[PDB]
């Protein structure tokens, strides 16, 4: 649908918020998220901690003001018009139905159904420490996948951070692990439809055909470069020391 | 010259002629074998090129040579592979195989692997000698 950009700049401060707020698992540091929400891709420019209170001792019990956003957007606007409210974040890592209520607050404040944002404040597992949701209906809410933009400005200072194949395999288990269990979970959790929804694509395997040969046929040439790959080695470094040592081992005049 | 044909007499004739020279080099022990091998070689060639030939037409080469020793002689040949064919005497049909494939198999890629395995020959050797000036130049 409108699946969305992600601003690391957000992501960072977001945890600072979590940090700043000293939010803990008891809590989720919540706040605006900013961008412009029109397109079938939405962007996250920015986001703002909404000074907030959360109580799950009573689910619906929690405290927040909008009027931040009120004054906020003003400045935000005054900062940039393109702030236009896309939605909001919280810590998370997970939902709590009161979110729904909370979600709807922003509905007043957003063009579309606004955008939830989960964060993993511990960034624990994997790609994203994050989920973004839009409500729905039998309610619906949903995660459309999202990701980063450029923000090379980001990417550059980013560059100042960090500092081939086997990984690619490694996830191999992962989904499968849960997956079968996830059945057995829901199986023996409810011992839904979506599981069968999965079930079909399963045969999408043992699918392989003598089209396999193509592979073999293909792989051949792949190797043809072999004699060439190291041929230049074969020729290159070997006849290189014979011209430097004969020069040298014999150099040896006086 | 014989082994081109492998004509046992003409074959032997050489030996008959050169045995001492063979003996001189004691290559004599050899060839005593390749005799029928080339016979079987011919048997394989410009001959197995039908999905058969008959018993007797392939026996013809043995009707040139021998009979129903053919059975042995062909089994003698088939024994080793070195040819690929079958028969049924019950058919009387000496049934001479394709030997036809493509590189669908890993057979090329075996050779590629063979080539692959060699990828270290000169490659790893370059490092084998990288030393000498490079290291002695330090001296």
């Amino acid at each position: 649908h409108e699946k969305v950009t992600i601003a690391p700049l957000v992501l960072l401060s977001a945890l600072d918020h979590y940090e700043r707020t000293q939010t803990k698992e008891n809590k989720r540091c919540v706040g605006v998220i900013l961008g412009d929400a029109n397109s079938s891709t939405i962007r996250v420019t920015n986001s703002f901690a909404l000074p907030f209170e959360e109580d799950e001792k009573n689910s619906d019990v929690w405290f927040l003001d909008h009027n931040y956003i009120e004054n906020m957007n003003e400045m935000c606007k005054k900062i940039n018009a393109k702030e236009k409210l896309i939605g909001w974040y919280h810590s998370g890592p997970k939902l709590r139905a009161s979110d729904l209520k909370i979600n709807e607050l922003f509905k007043k404040y957003t063009q579309n159904n606004p955008l939830l944002l989960i964060v993993d404040v511990k960034q624990q597992g994997v790609g994203l420490p994050t989920d973004a949701y839009v409500a729905i209906e039998e309610k619906t809410f949903l995660h459309l996948p999202c990701t980063i933009e450029a923000e090379e400005a980001e990417e550059i200072g980013v560059e100042h951070l960090l500092r081939i194949r086997l990984t690619n395999q490694l996830k191999s288990l992962k989904g499968l692990q849960s997956k079968l269990k996830d059945v057995v979970e829901y199986l023996d959790k409810v011992i839904h439809t979506i599981l069968g929804k999965l079930q079909d694509v399963f045969n999408l395997n043992n699918l392989q055909k003598a089209l396999t040969v193509k592979t073999n046929d293909e792989l051949m040439v792949i190797y043809i470069s072999n004699l060439v790959r190291s041929i230049i080695a074969f020729d290159d470094l070997i006849e290189n020391k014979i011209q430097n040592k004969k020069i040298q081992e014999q150099r040896v005049k006086d | 010259k014989a082994v081109k044909l492998g004509d046992l007499k003409k074959f032997t004739s050489t030996i008959t002629k050169y045995k001492q020279l063979l003996l001189k080099d004691d290559t004599y022990q050899l060839c005593v074998r390749l005799r029928s091998n080339v016979i079987k070689t011919g048997i394989r060639i410009i001959s197995l090129t039908y999905k058969k030939i008959s018993l007797r037409d392939i026996c013809l080469k043995l009707n040139l040579d021998s009979e129903q020793t053919v059975e042995y002689m062909v089994s003698r040949a088939i024994r080793d592979g070195v040819i690929e064919a079958k028969i049924n005497h019950e058919d009387g049909f000496i049934e001479t195989t394709e030997l036809l494939n493509i590189y669908d198999s890993e057979d090329p890629q075996q050779v590629f692997d063979e080539r692959i395995k060699f990828a270290n020959q000169l490659h790893d050797e370059y490092l084998v000698s990288m030393r000498y000036p490079e290291d002695k130049k330090t001296q």
